[PDB]
């Protein structure tokens, strides 16, 4: 089966630096795109960053732009989100999610439905 | 769109001989991607559905003797019938298969050619039931004989009658290969009536001269 | 002492191709019968042009090609001869010269996922037209505008091929066709390729 | 048999009448067919009308046939249409149904072909053609004024084979056909043989066992 499993989630204080992994097993060749997904305690789940596997090109909530890089490793199958300048704002549990559905549309991967999830890793920002 | 004309019309072999019917196009069917002529030659005998005989110009349909044989390529196609027999008495069509809309030839007649025979004529004065339809039919049967061509003359008192006569030929017989005509010439009852002499003159190849069979009315 | 074409590699491949990279199989010296093909209940459309299927178990050809691939269902009139639409002019074309046949079969229980089968995919754009026979799995982004996107999609700037979305309750024809095509090939050449009668 | 095409029955119509004939094959890879309709006028050559494929009813016609009649296609029971909205006198001829593997391909498979004639239907009238007064004789039976086409003719139940010839049927100037059947029998069985001719005519339902004699 494919599984992901979330790396590098923990505590810093906030304008520092963090990079979380996602290590992506199983059906390789039918990567359409990987995201990013982030869900503070009581509050929704909310789209960060999406990549396409092919060529790499990517999507940014408003939320993270200009801080927040996602990025991608195809021959160890991990897709990286690198996220700097840190805020109070950004700490939850960091979701990363894996679609075989290939949109001509890049910005489709904000709001269609994603195939696989990992289980989340948590990011504490302690200003 | 391609059309096409074949020749002869009618065409007579005698048994054992080679028969041969060509047919030309307004357009080359000529698939150079197979290098394969898109042309059919079909086989019709009376009452009976179309018989393919032989397709792509030259290849043998399952069911078809090899006395059959078709070439030619690009324009102009024959089909050839080596050693005519009598079973292939029939109308022959080639038909293209190029492109739609697909068309036909207008069709060759075979038919079997013998040596000359004499018809036995015969005239059958009307009935008298039909007397009291008001109309009188006079009927001429001309048996057994080749070729075809045959002129009927009737007569009604010695003047010479046309325009009322009509002819209908059996075609070929399959064991002797000779046909049969009938003429029926058609009259009033009144017109029937008014004269008394009825004779049918038929005069054909071979005849040394034209026979005569004629019936007075009433006798 | 067998030595047949291998057709049942062809139409009885677990999985297939998408039809922007179709899969084309050569034949080549062997003896195919095509009885198999014909006569077996498991055929929605079987359009033959310029060559009978029953009627080449005689003559040998310089070789036939089995293209295969998968579309939807209203794209199968788009696999012919002179037709037009993002399957024909962007994914696979067909000659107008084409001597073939087109075979194709309804392939719901096969292709078909509950949640969707978005593996087999197609080409929206690109800047021409397919010739006769191509097949382009090119993935640069399409530029849509005036604008010239390096290799980044964005405004007026999408990716070439979407993914189809086959799931098993979409009515016929948003529903995967499997396709195979047959084309042939004979002239001025050693002929390896034909049937039994 | 790979496949055999069997077509819709005779049909006697009149002027006017909408007609929609069929034609159905028997066989597995039916799928591969494009069944065409061939139109034979009475004593003339074939004409080709149209083509269709059941799998998409794709239809093409032919320019001297479009518009005029439709071509339609149940492919669920492998039957081709062939269909007139109102029937002309002009329709009257025979029309097959013709089968091919594939466009651009021959035609190897034909139907019986049913005949359509439009026009009303009368009954036949039969007189005898007595014998004349050694060696040889003939004699035989004369039907008049029949429509439609075919009319039956046998001698003896069919029991009398060899030297009777029947005619093919002529069209008069009434609109009416009629033919005659002759027969040719040695002249010592006029005494003896009695020689009945059966003439059926299912379009008006008759059937007449005339006998000839010699009259006097
Ligand atoms: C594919 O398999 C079926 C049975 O599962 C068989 O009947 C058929 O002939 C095979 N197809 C080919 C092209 O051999």
């Amino acid at each position: 089966q494919v599984q992901l499993v979330e790396s590098g989630g923990g505590l810093m204080q906030a304008g520092g630096s963090l990079r979380l992994s996602c290590a992506v097993s199983g059906r390789t060749f039918s990567t359409a795109a990987m995201g990013w997904f982030r869900q503070a305690p009581g509050k929704e789940r909310e789209f960060v960053a999406a990549i396409r596997w092919s060529g790499g090109s990517a999507y940014y909530a408003d939320s993270v732009k200009g801080r927040f890089t996602i990025s991608r490793d195809k021959a160890k199958n991990t897709v990286y989100l690198q996220m700097n300048s840190l805020k109070y704002e950004d700490t939850a549990v960091y979701y990363c999610a894996r679609t075989e559905n290939v949109r001509s549309l890049l910005s489709d991967y904000a709001t269609w439905p994603y195939d696989y999830w990992g289980q989340g890793t948590q990011v504490t920002v302690s200003s | 769109d391609i059309q096409l004309t074949q020749s002869p019309d009618s065409l007579a072999v005698s048994l054992g001989e080679r028969a041969t019917i060509n047919c030309k196009s307004s357009q080359s069917v000529l698939y150079s991607s197979i290098n394969k002529n898109y042309l059919a030659w079909y086989q019709q005998k009376p009452g009976q559905p179309p018989k393919l005989l032989i397709y792509w110009a030259s290849t043998r349909e399952s069911g078809v003797p090899d006395r059959f044989s078709g070439s030619g390529s690009g324009t102009d196609f024959t089909l050839t019938i080596s050693s005519l027999q009598a079973e292939d008495v029939a109308v022959y069509y080639c038909q293209q298969y190029y492109s739609t809309p697909y068309t036909f030839g207008q069709g060759t007649k075979v038919e079997i050619k013998r040596t000359v025979a004499a018809p036995s004529v015969f005239i059958f004065p009307p009935s008298d039931e039909q007397l009291k339809s008001g109309t009188a039919s006079v009927v001429c049967l001309l048996n057994n004989f080749y070729p075809r061509e045959a002129k009927v003359q009737w007569k009604v008192d010695n003047a010479l009658q046309s325009g009322n006569s009509q002819e209908s030929v059996t075609e070929q017989d399959s064991k002797d290969s000779t046909y049969s005509l009938s003429s029926t010439l058609t009259l009033s009852k009144a017109d029937y009536e008014k004269h008394k002499v009825y004779a049918c003159e038929v005069t054909h190849q071979g005849l040394s001269s034209p026979v005569t069979k004629s019936f007075n009315r009433g006798e | 002492i067998t030595n047949l074409c291998p057709f049942g590699e062809v139409f009885n491949a677990t999985r297939f191709a998408s039809v922007y990279a179709w899969n084309r199989k050569r034949i080549s010296n062997c003896v195919a019968d095509y009885s198999v093909l014909y006569n077996s209940a498991s055929f929605s459309t079987f359009k033959c042009y310029g060559v009978s299927p029953t009627k080449l178990n005689d003559l040998c050809f310089t070789n036939v090609y089995a293209d295969s691939f998968v579309i939807r269902g209203d794209e199968v009139r788009q696999i012919a001869p002179g037709q037009t639409g993002k399957i024909a002019d962007y994914n696979y074309k067909l000659p107008d010269d084409f001597t073939g046949c087109v075979i194709a079969w309804n392939s719901n229980n096969l292709d078909s996922k509950v949640g969707g089968n978005y593996n087999y995919l197609y080409r929206l754009f690109r800047k021409s037209n397919l010739k006769p026979f191509e097949r382009d799995i090119s993935t640069e982004i399409y530029q849509a505008g005036s604008t010239p996107c390096n290799g980044v999609e964005g405004f007026n700037c999408y990716f070439p091929l979407q993914s189809y979305g086959f799931q098993p309750t979409n009515g016929v024809g948003y529903q995967p066709y499997r396709v195979v095509v047959l084309s042939f090939e004979l002239l001025h050449a050693p002929a390896t390729v034909c049937g039994p009668k | 048999t790979q496949m055999q095409l069997v077509q819709s029955g005779t049909e006697v119509k009149k002027p006017g009448e909408s007609l929609k004939i069929s034609c159905k094959g028997s066989g597995y890879g039916f799928i591969t067919y494009w069944i065409g309709w061939v139109r034979q006028m009475p004593g003339k050559g074939l004409e080709w009308m149209g083509i269709i494929y059941p799998g998409d009813s794709e239809t093409r016609y032919s320019p001297s046939f479009q518009g005029q009649v439709t071509i339609s296609a149940d492919k669920s029971i492998n039957t081709a249409y062939l269909q007139w909205s109102s029937l002309k006198a002009s329709d009257t001829a025979i029309y097959y149904c013709a089968g091919g593997s594939g466009i651009s391909t021959p035609m190897d498979v034909w139907g019986q072909g049913t005949t359509v004639t439009v026009a009303s239907t009368k009954g036949p009238s039969v007189f005898p053609l007595a014998p004349s007064s050694g060696g040889t004789a003939a004699l035989g039976c004369l039907v008049k004024d029949y429509f439609p086409e075919p009319v039956t003719v046998s001698w003896n139940s069919g029991a009398l084979t060899s030297g009777v010839h029947t005619f093919p049927a002529v069209l008069q100037s009434s609109g009416l056909y009629s033919l005659s059947s002759v027969v040719t029998v040695p002249s010592s069985s006029l005494g003896t043989q009695t020689y009945i001719c059966n003439v059926n005519h299912k379009p008006s339902n008759t059937k007449v066992d005339k006998k000839v004699e010699p009259k006097s």
